[PDB]
């Protein structure tokens, strides 16, 4: 139930290292911070991998048979991962620096730049087991006088070409058996030489170099060895050339120079095929498809990734992170996109069933504090320490109002109520609550009523009362609808963070600073428990210390709290790299996962024998997912759980086998098999009773399933016919689900709440779309035969 | 078969505390006489109006309960007799006289009829209440009355009400005092004798309402 | 050299200075013990922190409370909050937190002004 | 006799059973190797790796 | 940049061409506010 | 073009509109699709047109779409006796 | 004051938002000397978290709340001198 | 006809009215374009049953989570 | 949460200290003989005492009752329990797995096939297998879901204990002989693996099932595939 | 939640009716809506085509 994986990764597309294609075009797979990414090009989708380097992570690749990725870190960490199914492999350490790998495309070795040497490697088998000492060291080559900058291999494995910030490019044999073929050296250009290529047909070499410099070596005469038969340059005016690339079987050479710049050509004749420009800050890395298609860029300043297609010259992702900034988040209440709010102070609004960035918005000047959804997940708000809260909607994409007080204050956080009326604020220096009216952009009422500054809001959803909280040890139950204006305050021990409310209104949670979390009942005012938190979160040994690694009260609290829509469980998160999750009933803890191992980060470790620091600002629960995302220094954290290994049946018992099912199935008694299934509750035998059952029995089957496994069987429905493909036989299983059992789940609605978000926004997001989609079709199907037009 | 033991030495302090509180510290007993398990509210529609899930010791739990509208129908309903009752010009703030009167009455309605106090008290407060009630409609300036029903915190407020102002109307200055004739009366709306203050305003209102509803 | 453990606590203006500290069991307020708290008829408010967890967690201290300023029944109160939160301060430095928490956890069960007071003052309408 | 599932990997906790180890040079480490039972470990001199 | 630096808690890090922060790939004009039309 | 300005005059609002979407109807239906196009400056008021009777047609398509309550109280009432 | 920033706002305003400097004029320190010492061994936030590096800017919003933690000698020791130890919140 | 890919069949289609069924549309009603689009909209117009069961669906999902 | 010890002693006795000082908490006294299996859930709501007269009490725990008492009919060396999936295993005497879990008391899963004294079990951590190891020399691998073997690995020493690895990869078994511990990898992450009862259909064999292209004819379809597919190819210009 | 456990087959007829009449009226003006937005958006996108 709290089988939490780390699953995707949002934010951050690309941040340091060189970006690389699969075997094919399909898998474009990134550095990201410490793991990496991928992204699926063609089933568009994404995830990034469950293993993590000790620190910032430089190069990677996988192979040609695309089975085995190797990851590298920048000091010889290196990472060997079976790709195919996601497990940590193997577990080396180079002993020195490494610059650039690459594998050689057969698939049996792979070559490694090892600061001034060459490293030689073959690769370990992935059908074997698991051995213990499986690289074997093939070759060392020591000819150079200063570091390698980059490899490229031959098409055949018999040739490398390195290339080196020392003048000369240098070709090196596989095999000493053969070794009198080409040992050379081209020197040549003027300074450093950053790339080396074979053409198709390897009898031509490329050589390019720092300021521009394309040389054509051939092996022509005047026993007559490696002449320059032609030499191009590039005529960038302080524009030196940053990263380059050649595909060989489409004669393509990309350039991208150190001001954002990438030019591409044509190389033998050397025509400018295309010419554009990325920023005002330097390309870092590139790559080419198999096939010369596609053709991707990632800028390590901003830290953004280009795809490009050239033949027709448009692309298919284009995504931007940050630099160091994710300052909050919120899902929509139809949990299908997430919005991001940046404290470089822009928003992002990503969607969780792809990867991309399909939204900024740059509007703030200074940073931004929280974002909150309100009305179904389509009216979002925004707030900033720029002075200004300020509303959006996610149709039209714009703002409509901005709200702000007359005083040029900040603000912490916001709410907002569910009849989306009224919008609240809450400051850090004027002591207040402000409340806006979101149909007349004004200010309402300077609501007062703290001693010190409020840290953290929250309205209702049942009665839409106020939850105010503040660093004077005092909650504040607010009631602001309806003559009263009535106030209650509570009072707790130690002060005040991070509030947050159950989602039937009757409770409110909050962190404290003493290390505690409390739960507040609101129709009342006593308690119901404190889960005491002080003692299972560690937080990381500074490099700026005198004192212990766990004694000192660093971040020993947590900055943000969610519940979950069930009602039970609950998130915390602090500014230590300690993620913690709880039930409320029980007062335990059901997981703490560490967020993050970089040592580049420093408070990340506990014995590490200014600084970026490792912190969470914001999580939160999906609305339907089963997932919950977390705000990091790095990014977004996406942990997504499945019905899937872990087995965690209901109520079985002897003779309740899968088999038991499939027999009851095909000797079709249809209700007996799927609750038999369903007390199994294992996912590939859910799957295919559901597929078998046909259709003239819907009904029967509907009616007389039972009155316990209902939110189960509407959230399988949902989270499958999200991603299924049958949808008229999901409508037809909805339509006949709640219409046999409609009013129950009325008279029971909060335990439905989470399975009624998904059957929603099943509809709502490929259903409806599809169905407006056949109406303009039958429109101007009636249009194009009713009317007469002949000229 | 099952069995828990939990301290093993004879926990005695160095103080000498009584043997009614020791034995109290199993079971909270009002003012360590009187179990608030067994009590039930035998009618309905009065349950979560008055209250008596929480075992106190004495009636002077002195928390907020004023500051809501309906956050005055959960401090219990003994706390909420002894309030109602302190109330007259010879006295306001004198709730330990109160309280020492409503003990003294909870005990002689002992050491007469034995069923439990609370119990009788409880099920005196569901027979004393007002079931429906009339108002004075506008109409222009005519006295015509109209028939409308009651909440059950309304009715919950009468009857305290009702039962206080009977006892001070019965020892007003007569013979008896305050304490015995709560006992009386309040033992007289239990059983439901139409003798007592408290039922024989119930039938006259509910009597003025059933006429000319 | 004992362990010992200083609590406060306050109704409207009466103060309660609890010094708890491990003994045998006695319980003393200005010297008097705790069976002697003078109104007589509140004296099970002042047990009752000491009844809803049973004497055996009392056996291990003893408790000398001074108590000066305020009124009778907001004297009383004091000594019930400053025996309540002395308790569980002993509790939370001295023994486990289980027991700690599992103290707290019964008396914000039974009411939480047994430990906090609500010591902020009116609403201005 | 054969398994389909589990297949074994390394003998832990075991640095000797009573055969001699022996030793050599692999140009710099000194390696000493040593008999376990069934299988056969290889130690490093300097560290006591293996 | 050097003021925030200076006075926060965590740290503060900082020919034909094109743009990679939009606010959509589809809408682009199609979607206006009918009032404004 | 002139009884088009009246359309465009009473397409914005929600009593005065199925009447301009069916005289729009009838003049689409009756006459010539390039006559309609080069008449001069006859964009210009059917780009205001459009978009609000594309309001309509959502607004409309979601009564209707609320309208199957009604099919949810008969399968309701079907099923208490 | 809009134009006349050209003359006063120097170094012995710019380091009077310092850490050490707020201290030693909230008085919580003797001096420099050792407000540098205690801030160093971490004793001392600012609004809920702690800071460390005593070159930190107290802005004019977070100068009310620049404050010992709980659990430190030094917050000890003052409320053993003063003898209000209320030891139920840590200290 | 069989009922697969029908969101890709519907694209395809309006992708083809909206790129160029103007001349669809001006020498409509020739026998041959006529007769095509005849049938397919013969087999087109079953394709309204999901349309009444979405429109069944949503309103009662918003009912029974509402009101 | 790692703060109350369990003990279960020769008589029946189980006392529950608390941990971080020693002193005693509370004192269970359920059994007239000696007590063999102890655990509890993660959420401290229920425990589970397991001894060998045959008899299963749940505790509540948070509350001191006990709310069941189930009987066997078997002596019971060994327990084990897999917290994740509320399930917990008995050895028995008539040398039976009896698998049950602690919320509905059922005895859900019935496992024969050894031959001798089991001496070793282990919950796999996403609860799909057991291992148990016994001293007629055997290594058997059951799956619960089908309550069958999966292989028996007959290891030429006894195998004392068998354990898992937290994160499924690791068997650590111990045999009779040989001063160190072995360790096996397995093969079970890296591929799906069949489910076929040895001694001495095919979706449901190997634990997965792919979703078929369509029910019949009259039943809709999507695009097999992505869903940004439609919106891209209706807005590309 | 009343409406549902009446019993009166001559209710439940007249809902029916009611049912189905409505929806023909709804669908009908949405078919006149559909329409005319649809060839309108075709008469732009021809003038646009024409001389954008």
């Amino acid at each position: 139930k709290s089988d939490f994986k780390f699953s995707n990764l949002l934010g951050t597309v690309y941040r340091q290292g060189n970006i690389t294609f699969s075997d094919d075009g399909k898998q474009l797979l990134s550095p990201v911070g410490n793991r990496v990414s991928v992204f699926d090009l063609i089933n568009n989708k994404s995830f990034t991998f469950e293993y993590e380097h000790r620190k910032n992570i430089a190069a990677i690749d996988l192979n040609k048979q695309g089975t085995l990725l190797i990851s590298i870190d920048e000091d010889g960490r290196a990472i060997l991962v079976n790709f195919k199914a996601r497990n940590v492999l193997h577990h080396f350490n180079f002993k020195e620096k490494c610059s650039a790998v690459k594998f050689s495309p057969d698939g049996r070795l792979f070559a490694l730049a090892s600061g001034r040497f060459l490293q030689i490697w073959k690769t370990p088998d992935v059908n074997k087991d698991r051995q213990f000492a499986p690289f074997v060291r093939h070759r060392v080559h020591a000819g150079h006088f200063q570091d390698i900058t980059s490899l490229t291999w031959s098409q055949d494995s018999r040739f490398i070409l390195t290339t080196s910030k020392d003048l000369s490019a240098k070709i090196w044999s596989v095999d000493s058996e053969e070794k009198n073929l080409a040992a050379t050296t081209f020197n040549g250009h003027r300074d450093y030489v950053m790339g080396a290529f074979f053409s198709h047909d390897q009898e031509k070499i490329y050589t390019v170099s720092k300021d521009g410099a394309v040389f054509v070596w051939e092996f022509t005469k005047r026993k007559y060895s490696w002449r320059i038969t032609k030499k191009h340059f590039f005529y960038a005016n302080q524009a030196k050339v940053k990263c380059v690339t050649f595909h060989p079987a489409t004669r393509l050479l990309a350039v991208g120079f150190t001001s954002g710049e990438f030019r591409l050509y044509d190389l033998p004749d050397f025509t400018l095929i295309q010419q554009l420009s990325m920023g005002q800050n330097p390309v870092n890395t590139v790559s080419v498809n198999q096939t010369g298609e596609w053709l991707a860029f990632g800028s390590s300043k901003l830290g953004q990734l280009l795809v490009y297609e050239w033949q027709s010259e448009s692309y298919i992702l284009k995504q931007q992170g940050h630099f160091d900034s994710t300052n909050s988040l919120a899902y929509s209440p139809d949990g299908s996109r997430v919005v991001t709010a940046s404290e470089d102070g822009k928003i992002k609004v990503w969607d969780i069933t792809s990867g991309f960035c399909l939204a900024t918005f740059e509007e703030h000047t200074s940073s931004v504090t929280a974002v909150q959804f309100a009305k179904r997940g389509q009216v979002m708000f925004s707030s900033s320490l720029d002075g200004t809260v300020r509303a959006w909607d996610l149709i039209r994409y714009r703002n409509f109002r901005t709200f702000t007080g007359t005083e040029r204050i900040q603000f912490n956080c916001l709410a907002v109520d569910p009849s989306g009326e009224v919008v609240c604020a809450g400051s850090l220096d004027n002591f207040d609550i402000h409340v806006w009216s979101v149909q007349t952009g004004q200010l309402l009422d300077a609501l007062s009523g703290h001693e010190g500054p409020v840290s953290c809001l929250s309205f209702s959803q049942e009665n839409s009362v106020l939850a105010s909280a503040s660093w004077d040890k005092t909650i504040r139950i607010w009631s602001i609808f309806g003559r009263s204006q009535q106030v209650e305050p509570i009072e707790v021990y130690s002060d005040v963070l991070a509030l947050s409310m159950r989602p039937d209104g009757k409770e409110v949670a909050v962190s404290t600073l003493k290390g505690q979390i409390s739960i507040f009942n609101i129709e009342d005012a006593k308690q119901v428990g404190n889960i005491d938190c002080r003692k299972d979160i560690i937080s990381g040994r500074f490099n700026q210390d005198r004192f212990t690694a766990k004694n000192s009260e660093r971040s020993k609290f947590f900055t943000t709290i969610h519940y979950s829509f069930d009602g039970m469980a609950i998130v915390a998160g602090g500014n230590n790299n300690s993620i913690c999750l709880y039930d409320v009933p029980n007062e335990v803890l059901l997981k703490r996962f560490i967020v993050s191992r970089n040592m580049a980060l420093n408070g990340t470790l506990e014995f590490l024998n200014m600084r970026p620091e490792v912190r969470v600002t914001s999580v939160q629960f999906s609305p339907t997912a089963n997932a919950f995302a977390a705000a990091s220094t790095e990014g977004l954290l996406i942990y997504s759980t499945n019905d899937t290994i872990l087995f965690d049946p209901f109520d079985l018992d002897v003779d309740v086998t899968p088999h038991s099912t499939v027999e009851a199935l095909r000797e079709k008694q249809f209700l007996n098999a799927l609750v038999m299934a369903f007390r199994l509750n294992e996912e590939y035998l859910i799957n295919k009773v559901y597929e078998a059952i046909p259709i003239k029995e819907i009904p029967l089957v509907a009616s007389n399933i039972p009155a316990i496994y209902l939110p189960r069987i509407l959230k399988f429905i949902g989270d499958f016919a999200i991603e299924s493909q049958h949808i008229e036989f999901n409508l037809i299983w909805i339509k006949a689900l709640l219409s046999a059992s409609g009013g129950y789940i009325n008279e029971h609605k909060y335990l439905f709440s989470t399975a009624m978000r998904s059957i929603q926004r099943f509809i709502v997001r490929v259903a409806k779309e599809v169905v407006n989609t056949t109406t303009d079709n039958k429109y101007t199907y009636r249009f194009l035969v009713s009317t007469d037009g002949s000229m | 078969d099952f069995e828990v033991v939990e301290e093993f030495t004879p926990v005695v302090l160095a103080t000498p505390i009584p043997e009614e509180v020791q034995q109290a510290q199993t079971e909270i007993k009002l003012f360590n006489k009187w179990s608030f398990e067994e009590v039930e509210v035998k009618d309905a529609s009065l349950v979560d109006y008055v209250q008596v899930r929480q075992p106190i010791f004495v009636a002077h739990t002195a928390g907020r309960y004023a500051n809501k509208r309906f956050r005055k129908a959960q401090c219990p309903i003994i706390e909420r007799l002894t309030n109602s009752l302190m109330m007259n010009g010879r006295n306001n703030g004198k709730k330990l006289k109160a309280v020492r009167i409503i003990k003294h009455t909870l005990d002689i309605i002992n050491v007469l009829t034995d069923q439990n106090p609370i119990q009788v008290v409880v099920d005196a407060i569901t027979n004393t209440g007002p079931r429906e009630d009339t108002t004075r409609v506008g109409g222009g300036g005519a006295a015509r009355r109209q028939a409308v029903d009651v909440s059950p915190l309304r009715r919950v407020n009468q009857a305290i009400a009702l039962l206080t102002i009977g006892a001070r109307e019965a020892a007003f200055r007569n013979i008896k005092t305050i304490a015995e004739t709560l006992a009386e009366e309040l033992i007289n709306a239990a059983k439901g004798s139409s003798t007592s203050y408290a039922i024989k305003k119930k039938d006259e209102l509910e009597r003025v309402a059933k006429s000319n509803r | 050299a004992v362990p010992s453990v200083q609590t406060f606590g306050k109704k409207k203006s009466a103060t309660a200075v609890a010094h708890v500290k491990a003994g045998k069991g006695l319980i003393k307020v200005n010297g008097s013990p705790i069976t002697l708290v003078e109104p007589e008829i509140l004296r099970f408010k002042v047990y009752e922190p000491l009844l809803l967890v049973g004497l055996d967690k009392f056996s291990n201290i003893d408790i000398r409370v001074r108590v000066t300023g305020g009124g009778h029944v907001s004297q009383v109160y004091a000594i019930r909050q400053a025996i309540a939160k002395g308790l569980v301060a002993y509790h939370q430095k001295y023994v486990d937190e289980q027991s700690k928490n599992e103290l707290k956890k019964a008396f914000t069960s039974y009411d939480r002004t047994l430990l906090i007071a609500d010591s902020r003052r009116p609403e201005p309408k | 006799k054969n398994s389909k599932i589990f297949s074994p990997f390394r003998i832990i906790g075991n640095v000797s059973n009573g055969v001699p180890f022996a030793t050599g040079t692999l140009g710099s480490t000194f390696y000493i190797v040593t008999c376990v039972g069934k299988t056969f470990q290889i130690y490093d001199a300097n560290t006591l790796h293996l | 940049y050097k003021l925030d630096v200076l006075s926060s808690v965590h740290f503060v890090p900082k020919t034909i061409s094109m743009e990679d922060a939009q606010p959509l790939y589809m809408s682009n004009a199609s979607s206006l506010a009918p009032q404004e039309i | 073009i002139l009884l088009m300005k009246r359309c465009r005059d009473w397409n914005t609002n929600a009593k005065t509109h199925t009447i301009a979407q069916r005289t729009i109807r009838c003049i689409l239906m009756h006459h010539n699709i390039a006559k309609l196009s080069e008449i001069p400056g006859m964009v210009k008021i059917v780009d205001a047109i459009i978009p609000y009777t594309q309001r309509h047609f959502t607004r409309v398509d979601n009564l209707v779409e609320q309208s199957y309550i009604l099919d949810y109280a008969l399968v309701e009432m079907d099923k208490l006796f | 004051k809009i134009s006349d920033l050209e003359n006063k706002v120097t170094v012995s305003a710019i380091c009077r938002r310092r850490l050490p400097v707020i201290m030693h004029r909230l008085k919580m320190a003797e001096t420099i000397q050792d407000a540098v010492k205690f801030i160093e061994q971490g004793h001392v936030r600012v609004g809920p978290n702690l800071i460390n590096d005593p070159a930190y800017l107290v802005t004019r919003n977070m100068e009310d709340y620049v404050t010992w933690v709980d659990n430190s000698k030094i917050k000890k020791t003052l409320l053993r001198y003063r003898n209000q130890i209320d030891d139920f919140d840590f200290s | 006809k069989s009922n697969k890919n029908f969101e890709l069949y519907e694209t395809f289609m309006s992708l083809l009215f909206k790129a160029h069924g103007d001349v669809i549309h001006a020498n409509n009603k020739n026998q041959d374009i006529a007769s095509a689009l005849q049938n397919w909209e013969d087999v087109h117009k079953k394709e309204d049953r999901l349309d009444d069961l979405v429109k069944f669906c949503m309103g009662v999902a918003a009912f029974v989570t509402t009101a | 949460c790692g703060n109350f010890g369990f003990i279960g002693s020769s008589n029946g006795s189980i006392t529950i200290y608390n941990m971080q000082s020693g002193i005693l908490r509370k004192k269970y006294k359920l059994h007239k003989r000696a007590v063999t299996g102890i655990s509890l859930d993660g959420m401290n709501r229920k425990m589970v005492s397991c001894g060998l007269d045959g008899i299963v009490g749940f505790y509540d725990f948070n509350k001191s009752t006990l709310l069941g008492k189930l009987k066997l009919d078997a002596p019971i060396t060994a327990m084990v329990y897999h917290r994740s999936s509320d399930l917990f295993a008995l050895a028995l005497d008539d040398l039976s797995i009896v698998v049950i879990d602690a919320v509905t008391q059922r005895v859900v899963r019935q496992l024969w096939g050894h031959s001798n004294r089991i001496t070793a079990f282990d919950f796999s951590p996403e609860g799909r297998w057991i291992v148990s190891a016994s001293l007629d020399s055997t290594i058997r691998t059951w799956d619960l879901p089908t309550g069958g073997c999966i292989d028996g690995i007959i290891v030429d020493n006894v195998a004392t204990n068998v354990k898992f690895s937290p994160n499924g990869d690791l068997l650590a078994t111990t045999h009779v002989t040989g001063n160190g511990i072995c360790i096996w990898t397995n093969r079970a992450q890296f591929k799906t693996v069949s489910t076929r009862t040895i001694d001495e259909l095919n979706d449901i064999d190997f634990n997965t099932y792919t979703s078929l292209e369509q029910i019949d004819k009259e039943l809709l379809t999507l695009s097999i595939g992505p869903r940004s597919k439609m919106n891209t190819l209706l807005h590309l210009d | 939640k009343e409406l549902v456990s009446q019993k009166n087959e001559e209710l439940k007829l007249q809902i029916n009716r009611v049912k189905t009449e409505l929806r023909s009226a709804l669908k009908s003006t949405e078919d006149d809506l559909g329409f005319n937005v649809q060839g309108l958006k075709f008469v732009k996108q021809q003038w646009n085509l024409r001389h954008n």
